[PDB]
């Protein structure tokens, strides 16, 4: 997790909808957290099955 | 009416969910109650801030340029700073909750009953002896019993507040201030 | 079973992904589920119907709610011909500021304009305020809940209906004809007389005053006395302004004929009389079958006795009673067929005899409604033939129907199929040939050498009803005709005005160009029918596969032998006919749109002259009217037609994607998937994760279905954008 | 998995059993034909549904009929 | 206020609901009763 | 050898549309739905092969094989009944100085191996056992 | 064979005199399609009991002491609903709902139709015959109330006059 989270904030922060906004980095962080949640759901479901 | 029968029927109709503790169960009663108790604090805090004008630059809308269309309520109209701040506070809390749900400890009360968690047995036992109509005194202090009693109380209060607010045609914040004696405002 | 397809052990024990795909698509074939008894089948179907009804009501409730909460009905009511109706609001977080402004034009918030015609219908039926619409939505939500309760109730042990109840034809028909259709119509005329007509004249009659506001000044006295003529006296003047009392009348039941002068729609009084008459007819007809009261007809006897004495029709209709009662597929086929005809009729008669106020002036809505119902009609028609074939393969008893009218049909199958083939060929060769002749001569610069046949027969029919332009002095077009004398003092006065008014769609003028398109539509119907009919007749067997009945309605093939047996099942006929259905409906819809477009634009001549050859359709219709759509979004900006523009391109994608499934077959893909499996199992890290359902390629029939769906969805979506953006972009 | 049935019209040409790609068919003794042999399908659990057998039958209508049915790893020819 | 509902429900209907539904279907089809 | 090992599987034939367990069973007794790869020093597919220092390619380490000696036994066991029928017929046709079915089998298979024995007509056998 | 109530018609089979109030009245034969008359009996009782209260209430409200406070004074029974307000009405509805859902199994079960346990001390210390007599009294009163309800309501909206106003 430590490895995959660090590199994911980049794509969102520099190319996202609010990249040029002063709150762009903050938005990027939130987006990354969202993606992590989706991936975590997948892991949970996989384990169950 | 016997309560037990209704719960049994629910389990039968929806067995899969019941297995984890979802639905009309002690686990839910405990967790939902804990959240309600905590919320009361949040709602009272919001009232205090509103009355004492603590929230910075309220009654103003976030910029549609700095923020995005996600901040729009209708057309180009945007959310006021106050509501935004209140939401962020709640988000701080929700994040803690998500971590606790996804990454539980070895000595923690998990949201759902998992046979593979070390605390499964204790939780199953606690829930088995925590059911009743009347608060069981003699177990005052920090006990599972006290927690459930206080939780039920808090949840009832939420219902009452909404109803009273409607009957008196007032905001919930106003009713809170009223029940406190008008201290916040 | 213990896996996903609980109703099928065969699929459940499958080790591949097919288990999931097939289980989903075989879910509603309750008849084939493991361990299904006839009683259970009927009971489950009955309950499922309750659910469908609930969905329909929830849908209606939503429209009312959203129009009431986010629409402009009241403003529209005030100025109907200068306001664009709103459907629902838009909250898309992906929109840019520019888009928010474009879609918010004319209003204060982003919104979608409705082309469903609900505003006109509701305005006509009596709705005037948003609060009224709200009440309706709430009521329907409640009714939906009641229906859901019924579904549960009749699946309970003591309320499950018996198989006999499900097969009492007489009682159901009597009840459905007399009560569902007859009494309901009587109730509707009640509403029209009590609420609608008063509203048109400026009076408000609602739940607050309906019991104290008499619909007619005389009262119910004339009705019981027998002096019914009183209810038809004092019809609204020709100077009546709708929704106001200026020039109003008192009549409630009349046979004026024609359209209200101001709203250009049928008179409400006439509609009330219409439903009243229909009511009596149906109520009387519902007293024909025996239902535990002695009197009545027994359907079996009626069918059995009808055998032509000459023997030309064999044993007649003996045996059909049992076949129909014991086959749900035949029943469904008969129903779908009749409903299909009804849907087409609604489309055809609704654009000519406009029923709602100010609907004729809304060009885009009028166009959408026609294309909507015509397409639905096509699907309904194809389904009827499909279930007819399923019947032959599954429920047909050769012995019961011995020398029956049905069996004899399967005896001269070759004759029917062959002759239908000839018809298709004749129509095809000459229609295409004439079009190409006209194209070539025109291209060479000699339009005077075109073969253009006047539609004389149709023109005659129009004249017979009163049209005078064609100069055929016949029937109602003749002042000396006995027919004219009969209705000259009844309904003709109003009709002869509308039929002879160039600004109405009542019997639009026809010319040489219409002749050809009509013959093309004929080709479509005949060829689509050939495919479907052949599929039905050759579903129980053929020379190539004399044992087809033992394999079922849908099977992949019968092997690469005996010459090759691809697409030999009956299901494949449905698959092939779908394409033709879409083509024919497309031709029909194109014709309606272009003709009307030119009329609305004020240049009827363009169609009259350019419709004779194919290039005209491509250049003066598809190319010319696509300019607004393709410019929804350009390198210089965007407008409210952007959504429609995007959808147009989206449709093309889905359509073409469909081609992949249709032209490419399984073998190639299966081999490729195998290589991918190897990779996943041999790539480190990913090896950690593995599947529980072996990855395999889609089946032969599955691919056909998937492809047809992609083709169909793209087809409809692309045209939907064009018909809306083109009409709205130019005339709205 | 799949179902293979042999009918009385068989002539014991052995062509079917010589075409099966998975040894599902055999030639068993019989007296209804001049050849004194009939085909049998002892191991239908290995039928892949190729229908090569049907393509080889010389009878007016196939004496060997393969009706596709439930699918297993073997019938779906999955080496993975 | 009801006006805020579009911005509170759409996120849920188009994102949260579909996700949970798909998850449940997967768990249902991957289970061996 | 358990001749029914394959037949003893979890497969349950359906009513209509299924050939059945056939002659050797329709599916393997074991379930293919096992897990994926595991970290060094761990095992996943039950009696799996330890991947050693390359757990990523453990599935490529074979553990299922055929012993040539054992192969002989399976051949004999699965073809026991056929041999029985063959010898029985040979016995029925008045064998010269016959002894015991089993004895005859051994003598007849001592020569002509076993495979050849299974593929020989009773007539050929009698000719062979004339001595 | 022939109905007691209607002497010129044949009595439906299910009506055998077992249940209270069985005067052999089912001219339209609505009893045959039903497996049993339990659910129907529950409904008859429920409908009747509600009607009993309604008729009494209507008369009282028109000619009786109202509760203290405005909005609780309108004599018109129909206007009362709106006057009293949504809050009051909703609370009653919710209460009724609770009782209805709590006794759900009873309604759809196989117990004595109409018995939810609210028997007070009555219907006790009495023989079966006496019990039936009481039950018959209830059903008779239920039916009377239902007929009365229709009349009262119809008279109110047709004649537009008070229930106890008898003028000709
Ligand atoms: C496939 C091509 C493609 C690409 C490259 C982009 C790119 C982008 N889109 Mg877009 N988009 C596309 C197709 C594409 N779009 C399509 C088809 C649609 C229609 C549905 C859209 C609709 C769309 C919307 C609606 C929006 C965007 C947005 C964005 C931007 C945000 C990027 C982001 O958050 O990604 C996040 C990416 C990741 C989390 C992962 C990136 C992949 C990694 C880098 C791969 C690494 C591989 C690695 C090298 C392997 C070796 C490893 C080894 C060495 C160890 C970005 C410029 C947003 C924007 O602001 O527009 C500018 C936005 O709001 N897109
Ligand atoms: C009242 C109408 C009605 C009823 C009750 C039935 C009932 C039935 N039909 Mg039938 N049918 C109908 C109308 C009807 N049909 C019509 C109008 C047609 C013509 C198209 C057909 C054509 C037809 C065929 C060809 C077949 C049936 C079959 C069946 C049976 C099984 C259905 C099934 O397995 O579906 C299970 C559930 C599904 C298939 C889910 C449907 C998913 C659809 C295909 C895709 C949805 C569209 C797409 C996703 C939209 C997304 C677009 C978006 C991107 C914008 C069932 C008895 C089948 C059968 O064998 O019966 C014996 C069969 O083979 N029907
Ligand atoms: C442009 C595309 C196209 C065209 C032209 C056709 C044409 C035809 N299809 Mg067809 N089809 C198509 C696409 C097309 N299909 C697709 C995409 C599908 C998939 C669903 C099908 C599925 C389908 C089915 C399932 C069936 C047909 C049938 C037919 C025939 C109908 C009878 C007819 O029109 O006779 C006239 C035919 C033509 C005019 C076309 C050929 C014209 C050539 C150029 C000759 C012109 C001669 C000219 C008049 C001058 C002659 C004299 C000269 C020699 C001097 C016809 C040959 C039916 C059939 O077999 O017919 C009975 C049938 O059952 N089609
Ligand atoms: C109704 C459904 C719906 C909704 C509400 C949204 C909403 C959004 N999308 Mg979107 N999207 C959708 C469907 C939807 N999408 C579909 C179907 C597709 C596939 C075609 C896409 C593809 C897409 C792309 C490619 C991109 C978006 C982006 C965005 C964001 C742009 C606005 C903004 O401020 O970005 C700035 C972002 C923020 C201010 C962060 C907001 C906080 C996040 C969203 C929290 C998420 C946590 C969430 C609860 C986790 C889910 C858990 C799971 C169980 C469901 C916005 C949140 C863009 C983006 O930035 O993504 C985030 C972007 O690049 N969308
Ligand atoms: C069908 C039953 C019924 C219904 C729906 C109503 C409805 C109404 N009554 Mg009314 N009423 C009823 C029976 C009913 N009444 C009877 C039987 C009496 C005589 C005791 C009265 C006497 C009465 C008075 C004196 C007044 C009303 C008034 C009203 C209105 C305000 C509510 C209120 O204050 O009630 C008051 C209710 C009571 C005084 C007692 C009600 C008796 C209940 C039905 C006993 C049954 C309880 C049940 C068995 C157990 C609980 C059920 C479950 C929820 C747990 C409202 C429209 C008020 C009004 O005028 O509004 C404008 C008012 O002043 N009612
Ligand atoms: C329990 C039921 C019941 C009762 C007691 C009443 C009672 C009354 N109604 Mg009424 N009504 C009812 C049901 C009832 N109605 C129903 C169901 C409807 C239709 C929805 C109506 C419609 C109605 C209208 C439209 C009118 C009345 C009127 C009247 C009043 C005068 C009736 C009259 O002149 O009869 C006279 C009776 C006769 C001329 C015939 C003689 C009676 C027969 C021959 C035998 C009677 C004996 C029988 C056992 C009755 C005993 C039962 C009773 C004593 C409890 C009276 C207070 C009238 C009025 O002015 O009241 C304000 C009036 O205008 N009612
Ligand atoms: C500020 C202050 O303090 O001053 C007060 C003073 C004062 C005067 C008191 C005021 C007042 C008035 C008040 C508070 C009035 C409250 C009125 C209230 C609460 C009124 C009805 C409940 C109705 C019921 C229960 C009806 C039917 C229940 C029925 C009909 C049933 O049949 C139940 C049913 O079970 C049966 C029996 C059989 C079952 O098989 C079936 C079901 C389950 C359906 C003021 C002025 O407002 C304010
Ligand atoms: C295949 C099919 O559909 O067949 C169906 C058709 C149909 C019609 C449905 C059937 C039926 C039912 C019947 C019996 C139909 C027959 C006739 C029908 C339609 C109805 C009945 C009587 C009407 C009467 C007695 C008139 C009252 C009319 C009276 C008393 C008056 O004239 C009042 C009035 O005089 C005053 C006082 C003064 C005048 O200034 C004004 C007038 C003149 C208006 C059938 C025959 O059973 C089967
Ligand atoms: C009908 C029937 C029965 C019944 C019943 C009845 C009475 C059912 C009623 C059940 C009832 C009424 C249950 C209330 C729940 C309230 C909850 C969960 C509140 C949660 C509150 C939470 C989680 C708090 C959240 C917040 O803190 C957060 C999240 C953010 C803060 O910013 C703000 C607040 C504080 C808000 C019988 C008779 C019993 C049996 C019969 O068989 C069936
Ligand atoms: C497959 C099948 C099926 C189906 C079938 C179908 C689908 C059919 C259709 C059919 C149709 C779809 C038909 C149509 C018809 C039409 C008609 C029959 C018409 C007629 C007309 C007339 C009679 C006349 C009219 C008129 C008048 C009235 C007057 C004058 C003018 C005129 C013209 C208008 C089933 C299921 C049964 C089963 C068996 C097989
Ligand atoms: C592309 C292609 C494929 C391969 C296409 C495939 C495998 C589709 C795979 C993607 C779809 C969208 C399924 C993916 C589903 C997700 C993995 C999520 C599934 C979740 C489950 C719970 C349903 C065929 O199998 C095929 C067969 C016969 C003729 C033509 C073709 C053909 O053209
Ligand atoms: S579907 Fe396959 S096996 Fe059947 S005829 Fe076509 S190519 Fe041959
Ligand atoms: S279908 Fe193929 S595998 Fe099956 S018996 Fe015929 S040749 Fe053999
Ligand atoms: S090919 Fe046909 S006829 Fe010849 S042996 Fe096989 S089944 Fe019999």
């Amino acid at each position: 997790g430590l490895a995959h989270g660090y590199f994911l904030i980049g794509p969102f922060a520099q190319l996202g909808p609010l990249r040029n906004s002063d709150i762009g980095l903050l938005a990027g962080f939130l987006s990354t957290i969202g993606l992590i949640l989706i991936l975590t759901l997948g892991l949970t479901i996989y384990g169950a099955a | 009416s016997v309560f037990d029968d209704a719960v049994k029927d629910w389990a039968e109709e929806y067995p899969q969910f019941a297995a984890w503790g979802w639905g009309p169960s002690v686990q839910a009663e405990i967790w939902n109650g804990r959240h309600a108790m905590f919320g009361w604090v949040v709602m009272c805090a919001c009232a205090y801030a509103k009355g004492h004008g603590l929230i910075p630059d309220a009654d103003q809308t976030l910029d549609l340029k700095e923020w995005g269309t996600l901040a729009t309520i209708s057309g180009k109209n945007t959310i006021t700073n106050e509501r935004a701040i209140i939401l962020i506070a709640n988000v701080h809390a929700l994040m803690v909750g998500l971590a606790a749900t996804i990454s539980p400890n070895s000595f923690a009360d998990t949201l759902l009953l998992d046979p593979n968690h070390p605390m499964y047995e204790w939780q199953m036992e606690r829930n088995s002896k925590l059911g009743g109509v009347m608060p069981n005194l003699g177990k005052m202090g920090v006990t599972p019993e006290a927690e459930l009693a206080n939780g039920r109380m808090a949840m009832m209060g939420i219902i009452t507040c909404i109803a009273y607010s409607g009957i008196q045609g007032q905001s919930m914040i106003d009713t809170i201030n009223e029940w406190v004696g008008g201290a916040y405002f | 079973a213990t896996k996903f397809p609980k109703f099928s052990q065969a699929l459940a024990q499958d080790p591949a992904t097919r288990r999931i795909w097939y289980g989903i698509a075989t879910a509603h074939d309750l008849e084939a589920h493991d361990g299904m008894t006839e009683e259970n089948l009927y009971q489950k179907i009955f309950a499922s119907h309750f659910g469908h009804l609930a969905i329909i009501f929830l849908w209606t409730s939503g429209n009312l709610f959203h129009v009431a909460w986010q629409g402009n009905f009241e403003k529209w009511v005030s100025n109907p011909l200068k306001t664009r109706p709103i459907a629902h609001s838009i909250w898309d977080p992906h929109f840019g500021e520019s888009a928010l402004k474009a879609f918010s034009k004319g209003n204060t918030y982003p919104v979608n304009i409705t082309f469903s015609g609900l505003y006109q219908w509701w305005y006509t039926i009596g709705f005037r305020t948003n609060q009224e619409l709200y009440k309706g939505s709430i009521g329907l939500l409640l009714l939906a809940s009641v229906l859901l309760i019924a579904g549960w109730l009749h699946l309970q042990p003591k309320f499950r209906p018996s198989l006999s109840w499900f097969k009492n034809n007489e009682s159901r028909l009597n009840h459905h004809l007399s009560g569902l259709l007859g009494f309901s119509s009587l109730a509707w005329t009640g509403h029209l007389v009590h609420v609608a007509i008063p509203a048109s004249r400026g009076v408000h009659v609602g739940w607050d005053n309906f019991l104290t506001t008499p619909p007619h000044p005389a009262g119910l006295t004339p009705f019981f006395t027998g002096n019914w003529t009183v209810y038809a006296e004092n019809p609204d003047s020709a100077t009546h302004v709708f929704n106001t009392s200026e020039g109003s009348g008192t009549a409630i039941l009349t046979f004026l004929g024609g359209f209200h002068p101001q709203t250009q729609s049928l008179w409400l009084s006439d509609m009330a009389h219409h439903h009243l008459a229909i009511a009596v007819v149906f109520i009387v007809a519902g007293h024909m079958y025996r239902t535990n009261f002695g009197i009545g007809h027994n359907m079996k006897e009626i069918l059995d006795a009808h055998r032509p004495p000459g023997g030309r029709l064999g044993a007649g209709h003996v045996g059909l009673f049992e076949t129909i009662t014991n086959s749900l597929h035949m029943q469904l086929g008969l129903a779908l067929a009749c409903l299909g005809v009804a849907t087409s009729l609604t489309a055809q008669h609704m654009y000519a005899l406009t029923p709602y106020a100010y609907l004729s002036k809304d060009f885009t809505t009028e166009a959408a409604l026609y294309t909507h119902h015509q397409y639905i009609a096509g699907f309904l028609m194809v389904g009827a033939f499909a279930h007819g074939a399923i019947f032959f393969v599954r429920d047909y008893d050769p012995e019961l129907n011995k020398n029956n009218v049905l069996a004899r049909m399967l005896e001269h199958k070759e004759a029917i199929i062959s002759h239908l083939s000839w018809a298709s060929l004749f129509l095809g060769f000459h229609t295409l040939g004439l079009y190409i002749h006209n194209d070539t001569v025109v291209a060479f610069g000699q339009p005077e050498k075109q073969i253009l046949f006047e539609p004389l027969f149709a023109e005659y029919i129009q004249a017979a009803s009163g049209k005078a332009v064609y100069q055929f002095n016949v029937l109602l077009a003749s002042s000396t005709s006995p027919a004219t004398a009969a209705g000259n003092q009844v309904w003709l006065p109003g009709w002869l005005e509308a039929i002879n008014n160039p600004k109405t769609d009542l019997f639009l003028k026809i010319g040489p160009g219409d002749f050809l398109v009509h013959h093309a539509i004929a080709l479509g119907l005949h060829v689509t029918a050939l495919i479907l009919v052949k599929g039905a007749l050759d579903a129980r067997g053929s020379k190539l596969m004399p044992d087809k009945k033992d394999f079922g309605y849908s099977f992949p093939c019968d092997g690469p032998g005996r010459g090759g047996t691809c697409d030999i099942s009956a299901w494949d006929a449905f698959y092939l006919a779908m394409f033709w259905m879409l083509n024919t409906i497309g031709w029909v819809t194109f014709y309606w749109h272009w003709k009307h477009m030119t009329i609305w634009g004020g240049n009827p001549g363009q169609f009259d002259e350019s419709s004779n050859y194919i290039m005209g359709w491509l250049r003066d219709y598809l190319w010319l009217n696509s300019s607004p759509l393709i410019n929804g979004y350009n390198p210089f900006g965007m407008n409210n037609l952007s959504v429609w523009s995007w959808m147009f391109l989206f449709g093309h994608l889905i359509w073409a994607t469909g081609f992949m499934f249709l032209i490419s077959w399984r073998g190639y893909w299966q081999e490729l998937i195998e290589t991918l499996v190897w990779a996943h199992e041999r790539t480190p890290l990913a090896n950690l994760i593995r599947w529980r359902d072996k990855p395999v390629a889609l089946s032969i029939v599955q691919a056909r279905l998937v492809g047809l769906v992609h083709f169909s969805v793209g087809y409809i979506l692309t045209y939907a954008a064009f018909v809306i953006a083109s009409t709205s972009g130019k005339f709205a | 998995s799949h179902t293979v049935k042999i009918y009385d019209t068989c002539i014991g040409c052995t062509q079917c059993v010589r075409a099966c790609p998975t040894d599902v068919l055999e030639m068993v003794p019989w007296d209804g034909c001049k050849s004194g042999q009939i085909a049998s399908s002892p191991r239908v659990e290995d039928c892949v549904g190729c229908k090569r057998c049907e393509t080889a039958c010389p009878t007016d209508f196939l004496s060997v009929r393969v009706y596709l049915g439930a699918e297993t790893t073997r019938s779906l020819g999955l080496a993975y | 206020a009801a006006s805020f509902l579009p911005s509170i429900l759409v996120p849920l209907v188009g994102l949260i609901f579909p996700a949970f539904s798909m998850a449940l279907f997967f768990l249902y089809v991957q289970t061996d009763d | 050898v358990d001749l029914d090992y394959g037949m003893k599987n979890s497969y349950v034939p359906a009513t209509g549309g299924d050939g059945g367990q056939g002659q050797f069973g329709a599916q393997s007794p074991n379930d293919w739905r096992v897990a994926g790869t595991s970290p060094v020093g761990e095992t996943s597919y039950a009696g799996a092969a330890d991947g050693g220092e390359e757990p990523w390619f453990a599935e490529a380490i074979s553990t299922v094989s055929l012993d040539l000696q054992k192969a002989d036994e399976t051949l004999k066991a699965f073809t026991k009944d056929a041999a029985a029928f063959k010898i029985e017929e040979f016995a029925a046709e008045k064998p010269y100085g016959f002894t015991s079915s089993d004895a005859a089998m051994e003598e007849l298979v001592g020569k002509l191996g076993y495979s050849k024995f299974l593929e020989m007509s009773t007539k050929q056998l009698m000719k062979t056992w004339g001595t | 064979e022939m109905s007691k109530s209607i002497p010129f018609l044949t009595v439906p089979e299910k009506l055998d005199g077992s249940m209270a109030g069985d005067v052999g009245f089912d001219p339209m034969g609505l009893s045959d399609i039903q497996t049993d008359l339990n659910y129907a009996r529950w409904a008859e009782l429920k409908h009747g009991r509600i009607c009993m209260l309604a008729v009494v209430g209507m008369v009282w409200q028109e000619y009786g002491p109202h509760l203290p406070g405005d909005a609780y004074a309108t004599k018109d029974p129909w206007e009362a609903i709106s006057s009293v307000g949504f809050a009051s009405n909703f609370q009653t509805l919710l209460a009724i709902g609770v009782v209805e859902l709590a006794n759900w199994n009873k309604y759809y079960g196989d117990g004595t139709p109409g018995d939810i346990g609210w028997t007070g001390g009555q219907l006790s210390k009495m023989n079966d015959a006496q019990i039936k007599t009481r039950m018959e009294s209830e059903i008779v009163h239920c039916r009377l109330a239902m007929i009365a309800f229709i009349g009262a309501t119809h008279q109110t909206f047709l004649l537009h006059k008070g229930l106890l106003d008898f003028s000709y």
